[PDB]
């Protein structure tokens, strides 16, 4: 409704001066000893002044989508943006068969967890026998962690180094910070054979190191051999975390740095980098498409909880004291995670801003929200996600990718500006400004050439 | 807004470690750079001096020793330019059991002058075998009865630490002294009573010196039944002042305890007098009881108080520090299981006061208390001290904590929690005093973990109402870094644009390669957007971690200009306020 002019002289620059601002396209519609800047101002000025609605030149924001197996839909949008006004366009989630399954089982070997590690190496059939009654062709994984082997995380006592456990125990190894067992896999014999040779560990202080264990999953996908499905990750624990700032009780400064340290399938550099930040590990694991489950004990689960508002695709449940209950928490963990939908954006630029409509099937809806966010989604049962882009200037050619958080598929999205009248043709008007000059927009652009303005 | 990048200058040594510039301080005479080890490497603290440009490592003249932690944790009193300086490596072994603690300096000058050294919040090693030695007055002050109570405190304690690997001795001493039983005689009886039934009142004078050092030779034999490999502990029991003079340095090995009782240790000038004989600190080893009745009370802290749960064997004192107004506080998250909390030191560093969370439950654990702590000081109210535990319920909180008032205790005054789980609220705070008025009315709270929307990091502004800190405003550095970690360091910088009020940097070290927010000081508070963002790139092409950390109290050359120094990955960097 507002249209501050500044410098005028063309179509294009009307449109840029500002929201509000339209062109009248009408020849012969400036007076002599008016500049050609009174083409531009508002709708109901302009037609104060003469101008007909057919003439006033007002670009609209726009989006096209060009659609062409329906759990995305459409897969490339173009937006023509007019500054300040928002093109709205819907995104259709269609929840599909379930892909196969990539478990990876990585478990705490804490002297806490020696009858869950009774269990869990008995358990390599189960597992498989579950993911195949999912979805099918699943495949298992194993991977152990304790915490960095520097004081005061662990006792560096040459003794206790070599038993950490009590030391009555004695089928027990040295502490460490990741071990990779078993590349994922569909013989549970293997599991069997390789993780029965697992040995209970210990350390010294309470929370773990588990996230760096966790990271090195993420970063690592070759060593743990993710197919490109459906990726779980199983936190079996019954302890809390460190995270970044805890490795300055051990004098490590130096921050994760998110890359791949596996040397015969250890995190051997594992007391050169501190602990991951919980976001450093939120952003890892949704590049790689990896979604945990924080399998943890009663007294913990309120704890990894709140990991969910950090790690969007992720889930918590409530762990046995001998882990004898992992199967139906994988079960219950995967439903939580496959009935909760999130559509998000990568990174935007300072001058787009998206908001999300939510409309879900479980009678919630939710409108002008930073994220597009349903529960209790079911197979085959469509939502809808009204998505809403803004620019605050007129922009250069642009494009973002929006996803449903946890698969690959993506809706590429094409940003063009819209600063641009589209005026009309020239025809019918030839003999044009009595000179050579071209029109644009009703108003004559002469060649170059004398120039001025009648021409 | 005013610091000159453009004209920015780098120091660094020619074998800088990667933590070099981990910590920075300007300080009278130059600027102080910790620079802890990396890998096998030990720490140290390095020299710099503007004039020369060049930074030199200094050589401490009394220290036995220094870790990798060295340079770790640096603190300095605005009001007389004192250093303080803390190694939280000390590490050793207790059995098969490893204790971790830390070893600080005081430089009343400078890092080149007189230092003084301590072990704040350092529990000796004590193996599973311990032979003892009760070392008991008997001079003409004692009444019968009172006499008797020292006896039956000395049968007590065996009583209640018999079927241990205790073994016992016990010498009377007055002007002379005399084994009533040796190890061996405990061996062949465990009988206290039996052990005491001869023990006659010597009633003559109270000669401590030459007693403790007849316990060193003639008492810890080992064909009188002590055993080489157990710890030597030796319990005085004193009712008055040593009527003799000289040293104990025979009796060094042997941890002592001393318990002064009664009317003759009325004033604390002679209860000092019994420090000189007991282990350090006094706080631990030095008992004092008013009355003679207060022995049967002892059992608990002298039999209770001589691993799955740990007090302060894993302290990392030292691992955080400040010091202002003469007053010296250090950090010790290990404290308690993990729990936390800070030592009032006394400031010759010999002896110390443990504070923590209250009461002790099982939430605070693993919390890490002492992981910051920040001197609030003011002049006409009561004077604070903010401490965080960034690890509490895995989202962290702070503490405020009030200095003792007239002849009351440290007083806790508020608790403010963190909402995001490790996000580290609380890993960084500080003070600001913006009008330079001597009262210290906002607390800065760091949050440099924080995820969401688009930034890491979250400086929050806390300031001080009648009922405690309220929050008024945040700090608000840019988007686009959600891992960028503002407010890994936070820091005052008094005035560097001339109004009057003190400003504020903000290090967000992992926004790309580092970036510093400098926010100016108001009429009523902080402003909360930044007058100036100064990248690291900017300054040097290839630098990283820039704005790990800050202090810029100071004009380094006495130009008028005031001075920021920035510290970086190897790289110390000083900045210029320039018209
Ligand atoms: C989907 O977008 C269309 C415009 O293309 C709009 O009419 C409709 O309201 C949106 N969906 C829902 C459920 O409102
Ligand atoms: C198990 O999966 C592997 C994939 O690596 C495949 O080669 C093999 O044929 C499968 N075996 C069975 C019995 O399904
Ligand atoms: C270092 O050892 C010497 C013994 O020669 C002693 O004088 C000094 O106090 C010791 N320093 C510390 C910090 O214990
Ligand atoms: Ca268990
Ligand atoms: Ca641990
Ligand atoms: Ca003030
Ligand atoms: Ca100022
Ligand atoms: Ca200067
Ligand atoms: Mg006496």
């Amino acid at each position: 409704q507002e249209c501050t002019k500044f410098k005028v002289s063309s179509c294009r620059e009307c449109i840029e001066s500002g929201p509000g601002c339209t062109w009248c396209q009408k020849l012969n519609f400036t007076g002599p000893g008016d500049p050609d800047s009174i083409r531009c101002d508002t709708r109901p000025q302009l037609l104060m002044r003469g101008c007909a609605a057919d003439d006033i030149m007002d670009p609209t924001s726009l989006a096209e989508t060009q659609e062409d197996q329906k759990q995305l839909s459409p897969q490339k949008v173009t937006l023509y943006l007019r500054p300040g006004q928002a093109a709205a366009f819907n995104v259709t989630f269609r929840r599909a068969k379930g892909y196969p399954i990539d478990l990876y089982y990585l478990m705490d070997l804490s002297y806490s967890m020696l009858d869950d590690l009774r269990n869990v190496k008995k358990l390599g059939g189960d597992l498989l026998r579950a993911l195949n009654e999912i979805t099918e062709s699943g495949r298992i994984g194993f991977g152990s962690f304790v915490d960095k082997t520097v004081l005061p995380f662990v006792n560096t006592h040459p003794d206790k180094l070599r038993n950490p456990c009590p030391n009555k125990e004695k089928e027990c190894q040295p502490p460490f910070a990741f071990r990779h067992v078993l590349k994922l896999t569909n013989n549970s014999n293997q599991f069997q054979t390789e993780v029965g040779k697992q040995l209970i560990s210990g350390n010294l202080d309470a929370p773990e190191g588990g996230l760096d264990a966790m990271m090195q999953v993420a970063a690592c996908p070759e060593e743990i051999g993710w197919r490109k499905v459906t990726r779980l990750l199983v936190f079996a624990t019954d302890d809390g975390f460190h995270f970044a700032g805890d490795g300055k009780l051990g004098a490590i400064l130096t921050p994760n740095d998110g890359r791949c340290h596996l040397e015969d399938n250890l995190y051997k550099r594992s007391n050169e980098f501190d602990y991951p930040s919980v976001g450093q590990l939120a952003h890892k694991l949704a590049e790689n498409n990896i979604q945990p489950i924080f399998a943890v004990t009663s007294r913990m689960v309120k704890t990894y909880e709140k990991l969910t508002e950090i790690i969007p695709k992720s889930a918590v449940g409530e762990l046995s004291e001998d882990s004898s209950n992992v199967v139906q928490l994988i079960k219950n963990a995967y439903n939580k995670l496959s009935s909760r939908v999130f559509l998000d954006h990568n990174a935007l630029p300072d001058t787009l801003k998206v908001t999300y409509d939510s409309f879900c099937s479980n009678g919630v809806t939710h409108r002008n929200q930073p994220r597009g966010d349903c529960d209790g989604v079911q197979i085959n049962v469509p939502i809808t996600f009204q998505v809403k882009v803004t620019a605050t200037e007129c922009i250069q050619e642009q494009s973002f990718v929006i996803r449903a958080l946890g698969f690959t598929d993506i809706v590429t999205v094409q940003v063009l500006p819209q600063c641009e009248c589209r005026c009309r043709d020239q025809s019918r008007d030839r003999s044009l400004c009595h000179g050579k000059g071209f029109l644009e927009c009703g108003i004559c652009r002469c060649d170059t050439g004398y120039i001025g303005k009648n021409c | 807004y005013n610091l000159d990048v453009r004209g920015a200058r780098s120091f660094s040594p020619p074998r800088a470690g990667r933590h070099f510039g981990y910590r920075v301080l300007q300080v009278g005479n130059g600027v102080i750079v910790g620079a802890p080890g990396e890998g096998n490497s030990t720490g140290s603290l390095y020299q710099c001096q503007s004039g020369t440009g060049h930074c030199l490592p200094v050589t401490l003249r009394g220290s036995n020793y220094t870790s990798k932690y060295l340079g770790m944790t640096l603190a300095t009193d605005p009001t007389d330019g004192s250093i303080l300086a803390c190694d939280p490596g000390l590490s050793r072994t207790c059995d098969q059991n490893t204790y971790l603690s830390g070893l600080c300096y005081l430089f009343r000058q400078n890092l080149q002058g007189p230092m003084l050294q301590g072990r704040p919040g350092f529990q000796e090693c004590i193996k599973g075998n311990v032979d003892l030695v009760f070392l008991f007055d008997g001079s003409m002050s004692l009444q019968p009865d009172e006499f008797q109570k020292i006896l039956d405190f000395m049968k007590d304690v065996m009583k209640k630490l018999s079927n241990t690997s205790y073994q016992f001795a016990a010498v009377q001493f007055s002007t002379s002294y005399k084994t009533e039983f040796d190890f061996s005689d405990y061996v062949k009886w465990k009988d206290p009573d039996a052990l005491l039934k001869h023990v006659k009142h010597m009633l003559l004078l109270t000669n401590t010196f030459g007693a403790i050092n007849y316990v060193a030779t003639e008492v810890f034999r080992e064909e009188l039944g002590a055993r080489p490999d157990a710890t030597k502990v030796l319990i005085i029991i004193t009712d008055g002042e040593a009527t003799d003079s000289g040293n104990i340095d025979a009796a060094k090995d042997i941890i002592r305890y001393i318990i002064g009782i009664g009317k003759h240790f009325q004033t604390k000038e002679s209860q000092e007098t019994l420090h000189k004989f007991a282990s350090k600190p006094a706080s631990e080893f030095v008992k004092i009881l008013d009355t003679f009745e207060k022995l049967k009370d002892l059992f608990t802290e002298l039999q209770k108080k001589i691993l799955t749960s740990f007090n302060m064997e894993l302290s990392s004192s030292g691992i955080s520090a400040d010091l202002s107004r003469g007053h010296a506080v250090v950090g010790a998250v290990g404290a308690k299981d993990w729990a936390g909390g800070f030592l009032d030191l006394k400031a010759d560093l010999q002896d110390d006061t443990f504070i923590g969370n209250e009461p002790l439950t099982p939430e605070v654990r693993a919390g890490y208390l002492g992981y910051t702590v920040t001197w609030l000081p003011s002049r006409q109210k009561t004077s604070l001290l903010a401490s965080g535990a960034p690890r509490y319920q895995h989202m962290g909180r702070v503490l405020l904590f009030q200095e003792p008032q007239g002849g009351g205790h440290w007083s806790q005054v508020q608790t403010i929690h963190g909402t995001q789980i490790g996000s580290y609220f609380g890993g960084e705070l500080c003070g600001v005093d913006v009008d330079q008025d001597g009262e210290t009315e906002l607390l800065l709270i760091g949050a440099p973990l924080f995820y969401g929307e688009q930034r890491g990091g979250r400086v929050f502004i806390y300031q001080r109402r009648q009922l405690g800190f309220e929050e008024v405003s945040e700090l608000q550095g840019d988007p686009g870094y959600p891992l960028g970690r503002f407010g890994e360091a936070i820091t005052a910088l008094t005035d560097i644009n001339g109004d009057g009020l003190v400003d504020v940097a903000v290090g967000a070290p992992l926004e790309e390669q580092g970036a510093v927010y400098i926010f100016n000081g108001r009429h009523g508070g902080l402003s909360p957007q930044p007058s100036q963002r100064i990248e690291g790139t900017q300054v040097l092409s290839g630098i990283q971690w820039f704005g790990r950390s800050i202090h810029g109290v100071k004009d380094l050359e006495g130009d008028g200009l005031a001075d920021v120094a920035v510290g970086a990955e190897s790289q110390m960097i000083v900045l210029s306020s320039r018209p």
